[PDB]
C-alpha cells in the first residue's frame, strides 16, 4: 500500500516509453536533500547517474567502473494539507544539451545531488535550455503533482542510451527536471522531498 | 539510364568481358600454408620489442632486461594503444594499423629464458581501462593478478579480458636469488574472437 | 503513409552547396547544417539510417572526383597529395553535367547516431554521429583557363528510423553541433477570438 | 569478413599513373611499384589473382587504345610500328574522358605468381610474376595541336588466394624487384607506462 | 624413445605449416658441422637443399638430376649441462631473399654446409636481411630452444614450392635459420650440432 | 597441478585439526612483502585477521562489520636452487598471548602485514613469547620446508574461536609463525613470499 521496501530501506509513501528497465544488488532509496517551492521558484533539474556520483556503494561503483548501466524509479514528493495549490511538472530529459548561460563547463552540466536551481548553462525554462518552448517537452514521460488531486509522483526512466554500457561520470543518460507551471498560492514555502532509487543497476 | 550510369564507381565490383577468353591458365594446385583468414595468423604469438629504450633495433630490443637483487621494483610496463607505441611494429599492430576498430580478446605471453639455478616470483597485474596503473608492488597484488613462479614455471600465458586501455606492470614479489643480467621474453597475440573491420589505408 | 519516419526524414536534401576552381574543399558530412533539415533531426533524439548520395557537377565560365573518407583516414593537404590516391578512399568518377551516385553504410560506433549528447567523451564534440568526409577535385592538369564547376550535393536518408520523440524547436540556430540560442509565441487579448 | 584475402588484397588500386601526348610509354605489370599495395603483398609470398583494370583516360591542354602485351609478344618501338597492329595483342578503343574495362587471366607459368625467389633463373628477375605489358596510345592523325591525355589505370586484384604468410615490412623500398633496404622502433624508459 | 633410427645411420636424441611431406631411398641424417655458439654469435642460416649439395647420394642426385623436390626434418642440437642458459631461435623462412651487404651474388646465396654466419648479402640480423623485423619472423613455424625448459628442436619441412618439381641447384626452397635471441650466460662457448635428413626427396 | 586460481587473481604454485572452514565473495590470493630468510634470522609471525587489516575489499569489510569469521589457506613460499639448505618451521598458534619484551601493547600484538620479525612483546623464540619452550610447539599443525625436500607449505586454517562471530579488530584468531630452525647455508639471502587467501569469510 504506502510502505515500498527496498533493501536495507524503508520509506512511507508512469513507466517511461512503456519499457520496463531490464538486464542485459545496489537497489535502495536515496533521499535527497529536500528542495524547497517558494513562491518565486523557477525549477530543478538532477542529472542521472550524475546526481548519485556520492552516495554511498552507487556513487562509489560509478567511479571505480568505467562503464555502467543503471535504471531508475524516481519519488518526487511535495507534501502538503488540504488548503495548499500549485502543480509542479517532473519530466526525464534524455541527453539534455544545455545551452551556455564555446561550450558549457563541466561543473554545471554535472551538477551532482544538489544539481541546479534555474532561479539562480543557461537557466530560461521557457526554451528548455535549447531554444525549444517549455510546452512541447509534455512528449517525454511526465506527471503533474496538484495538490488538489495528488501529492506523489512517479517515472519510471528505463536506460536510454546508444551502447549497451557506457561510461557513467562523462554522460548523463537522463536527467529530472521539475519546473513549477502553476505558482504556489497559500494563505510561503513548501519542501519537495526527492528520493532516487537506482533500479537494474548494470557495471562492467 | 539511371542516375549514376556511366560512372566508375572504384568499390562497384563487377562482371567484365575477358580479353583472352580462349587461354586456359595454369591450373592451380595445392601449395601449403594457406591463409583464408587474416585471424588464422595473428593467433601466433610473435615478441614485441619491449625494451625501445635502446637506440638502434637490435636482437637485444626483443629482450626485457631483468637484474638481481631487486625487490618491489617494476621489471616492464606497457600501454594496450595497438596504433602506436611499442606494438606498432609487432604483428598485431602492424595488421590492426590497417583498419580502424579492433574489438576483440587477447592472449598476452611471457617466457624466462634465465639458468636453471635462477628464480624469482613476478606480479603480472592487469588493470582495466579507466584505472589509473598501479606504481608499486602493492596497489597491483591488490588486484587481479597471476603469481608467476619463474623459477619452477617458464612460461606463463594470460588471457587478457575483452577490450573492444588498460595497464599491464610486473613486479617483483621476492628478491632474484642468483646463481653462483637475466633477460625476459614477452609475446603478443589475439584470441580468435578478435574482429577487424573498416580497413584503413596508412599514409 | 507520409507520415511514417522512412518518408519524414527519407528525403533528399542538398547538404552542401560549393564552387571548386579547376581547387578543393573537405567537408565534416553533417546534416545538421540545414535548418530545414535540423529542424526535422531535433524531434528525434537518435536516428539510424544509411546514407545515399547523388551529385550533380555543373560547369561555369571535364571529370569530378568524388571521394568519401572514412573515418579514420587522413584528408588531402594539397591537390597533389598521396592521400587523393590511397585505395581505402572510395571515389567515383563522373563527367561535369553528369551526376553521380552511391550508397555508404551506417559508419557510427554506436546503434544510432547522436544528435544530442549530454556530456563529454566538447560538449557537441562526439564522434558517434561523424560519417566522415568527402573531397572533391576536377581531375585536370594545367588546363589553360580555369572553369568553375558547382557542385550540388543531394543526400537521401533512407532506412530511416527514430527514437526518443523531442520537443520542435522554435528559434533559429547559432553554432554547428551546440543547442546554444541567442519570442515564438505570438502576441494576441486572450478572450477575444 | 573484411579481413578475408578476397577482400584485403582484392582492392582497385591505381598502379601506374602516366601522361601521353598527341606519345607512349610501355610499362612491365608490377603491382609492387607501389608501397601501399606492395607493403600488403609482402605478408604474403605468393599470390594468385586473376586481374581486372579499369582505365580512364583524360584530357589536359579522342579515342585511347589499351593494349595487353602478352608473354612473348613484341613491345612496340615506335608509334607506327606493325606491332600495334599485331592480332595477338587485344587492344580496346575508348574515348579520352570515359573508361575503359577488361580482364586478363592468369598469365604467369607457376601455380601462383613468386614475389620473392630465393635463386636463380638476377635474384629478383624472375619470369613467374612477369604478368605481360600494356602499351597506350591515342589513335589520331597530324592533329594540329598536342592534348595530353593523361592515364590513370585502376588494377582491383579478384579471386585472390595466399599463401606462405610472410613478416610484415617495417622499412621503405629502394628498388623493383629486390628486398636491398638502405631504426622503426621508436624509443620510449621501459618501465614507464 | 631416443634413438631414431634412418636408413644405414643411427643417431641418438613442430610440424611447418601442418601439411606432412608427401609425393607426387636416400633418406639418411646428415650431421653438419657442430657450430659453435659463442657470447657474441649473431646468428646462422642454412639453405635447403643447397646446404645437402656435397653429402654423398642426396648431393650427387641433386646435381644430376635437374627438377628434384625433397622434404626434411631438420634437428639441431645444443647439448648442455643444467647451469647453462639461453635460447635460439630455429625459423625456416621460404624464398628468403637477401639484401646485399645490384643483386647478391651467387657465391653467398648458395653457401652450401657451412652457411652463412651473420656475425661476420646483408648479415643484419635486426631485419631479417631484408628490412622487416625479426620479431615478426615468429609466424613462421619455430621452436624455442631453452636449455633450462629443452635441448632439441625439430621442424618438418615439407616441398613449399610453386611448380611441382624445379632445378634445386638454382633456387632454395627453405632456409633453416638459427638466430640467438638470450645470449649465453654461462659461469665461454657452446657446441650446437644440426642434423637434416631428407625425407620424401624426389627426382625426375 | 600448480596454477590455483582464486577469484580475480592467478597465482604459480596439511589441514589443520581436520576440520574443514565452514559457514554458520572475497576469497582472493594476497601475497604480503616478501621475508628475506638471512643467515641470522630468528623468526616471523603474522597475527590474523589483522594480517589482512588494509588489503582491499577484506581489509575493508573488517573495519566495516564489527563481528567475522573467516578461514584461510596460507601458502608460505621459500623459493631456492637445488644448492641451498635450510627448513623454516610454520605454526599456527591459536589465541598467541606475547610475554613482553603490565600487559602488551597494542601497536604490536596487532602489527598488520608486516608482522613482527623477532629479530628486532617477547621477541625470544625459545620460549615461544609465554615461557613454552620452541619443541612443544609441534603439537599444531605444521610442516616442515627442507629445500633438499620441499619449497611450498600450505596449512589450512578453520576459524578457531569461542565464539562464533567476533571483532576481527580486537582479536586474532590464529598467528602465523615462521621460525627458522636449520639455518640457511649456502655457497648470503633467501627470499620467503607469503601468499594469504581468505576462504570462507563470513560478517555480521
Amino acid at each position: 500500500v504506502q510502505q515500498i521496501t527496498l533493501g536495507n530501506s524503508t520509506i512511507t509513501t508512469v513507466v517511461c516509453y512503456a519499457e520496463w528497465p531490464e538486464y542485459l544488488s545496489v537497489c535502495r532509496f536515496y533521499t535527497l536533500d529536500s528542495k524547497t517551492w517558494t513562491t518565486g521558484s523557477k525549477g530543478w533539474c538532477w542529472k542521472l547517474p550524475d546526481a548519485l556520483k556520492d552516495m554511498g556503494v552507487f556513487g562509489q561503483n560509478m567511479f571505480f567502473h568505467s562503464l555502467g548501466r543503471s535504471g531508475y524509479t524516481v519519488h518526487v514528493q511535495c507534501n502538503a494539507t488540504k488548503f495548499h495549490s500549485g502543480c509542479l511538472l517532473v519530466v526525464v530529459i534524455p541527453e539534455h544539451q544545455l545551452a551556455s548561460h564555446v561550450s558549457v563547463k563541466y561543473t554545471f552540466t554535472h551538477p551532482g545531488e544538489r544539481g541546479i536551481d534555474l532561479s539562480s548553462p543557461v537557466k530560461d525554462v521557457i526554451y528548455n535550455m535549447n531554444g525549444t518552448l517549455l510546452g512541447n517537452l509534455l512528449i517525454f514521460p511526465h506527471q503533474f503533482i496538484n495538490l488538489r488531486t495528488n501529492n506523489t509522483a512517479t517515472i519510471v526512466i528505463p536506460y536510454i542510451n546508444s551502447v549497451p554500457i557506457d561510461s557513467m561520470t562523462r554522460h548523463n543518460n537522463v536527467s529530472l527536471m521539475v519546473i513549477p507551471i502553476a505558482p504556489l498560492t497559500v494563505p510561503p514555502s513548501l519542501p519537495i522531498t526527492v528520493t532516487i532509487a537506482p533500479m537494474c543497476t548494470e557495471f562492467s | 539510364t539511371l542516375p549514376g550510369s556511366g560512372q566508375f564507381l572504384t568499390t562497384d565490383d563487377r562482371q567484365s568481358p575477358s580479353a583472352l577468353p580462349n587461354y586456359e591458365p595454369t591450373p592451380r594446385i595445392h601449395i601449403p600454408g594457406k591463409v583464408h583468414n587474416l585471424l588464422e595468423i595473428i593467433q601466433v604469438d610473435t615478441l614485441i620489442p619491449m625494451n625501445n629504450t635502446h637506440t638502434k633495433d637490435e636482437v637485444n630490443s626483443y629482450l626485457i632486461p631483468l637484474n638481481a637483487n631487486r625487490q618491489n621494483e617494476q621489471v616492464f610496463g606497457t600501454n594496450l594503444f595497438i596504433g602506436d607505441g611499442v606494438f606498432k611494429t609487432t604483428l598485431l599492430g602492424e595488421i590492426v594499423q590497417y583498419y580502424t576498430h579492433w574489438s576483440g580478446s587477447l592472449r598476452f605471453s611471457l617466457m624466462y629464458t634465465g639458468p636453471a639455478l635462477s628464480s624469482a616470483k613476478l606480479i603480472l597485474a592487469y588493470t582495466p581501462p579507466g584505472a589509473r596503473g598501479p606504481q608499486d608492488r602493492r596497489e597491483a597484488m591488490l588486484g587481479t593478478h597471476v603469481v608467476w613462479d619463474i623459477g619452477l614455471q617458464s612460461t606463463i600465458v594470460m588471457t587478457i579480458p575483452w577490450t573492444s586501455a588498460g595497464f599491464l606492470s610486473c613486479w617483483y614479489q621476492t628478491s632474484l636469488i642468483l646463481p653462483p643480467q637475466v633477460y625476459l621474453l614477452s609475446f603478443i597475440s589475439a584470441c580468435p574472437d578478435f574482429k577487424l573491420r573498416l580497413m584503413k589505408d596508412t599514409q | 503513409s507520409e507520415t511514417d519516419v522512412e518518408c519524414f526524414l527519407g528525403r533528399a536534401a542538398c547538404v552542401h552547396v560549393t564552387e571548386i576552381q579547376n581547387l578543393f574543399n573537405d567537408w565534416k558530412i553533417n546534416l545538421s547544417s540545414l535548418v530545414q533539415l535540423r529542424k526535422k533531426l531535433e524531434l528525434f533524439t537518435y536516428v539510424r539510417f544509411d546514407s545515399e548520395y547523388t551529385i550533380l557537377a555543373t560547369a561555369s565560365q571535364l571529370v569530378v572526383q568524388a571521394m568519401y573518407v572514412p573515418p579514420g583516414a587522413p584528408n588531402p593537404k594539397e591537390w597533389d597529395d598521396y592521400t587523393w590516391q590511397s585505395a581505402s578512399n572510395p571515389s567515383v568518377f563522373f563527367k561535369v553535367g553528369d551526376t553521380s551516385r552511391f550508397s555508404v553504410p551506417y559508419v557510427g560506433l554506436a546503434s544510432a547516431y547522436n544528435c544530442f549528447y549530454d556530456g563529454y567523451s566538447q560538449y557537441g564534440i562526439t564522434v558517434l554521429n561523424h560519417m566522415g568526409s568527402m573531397a572533391f577535385r576536377i581531375v585536370n592538369e594545367h588546363d589553360e583557363h580555369k572553369t568553375l564547376v558547382k557542385i550540388r550535393v543531394y543526400h537521401r536518408a533512407k532506412h530511416v528510423e527514430a527514437w526518443i520523440p523531442r520537443a520542435p524547436r522554435a528559434l533559429p540556430y547559432t553554432s554547428i553541433g551546440r543547442t546554444n540560442y541567442p519570442p515564438v509565441i505570438k502576441k494576441r487579448d486572450i478572450k477575444s477570438y
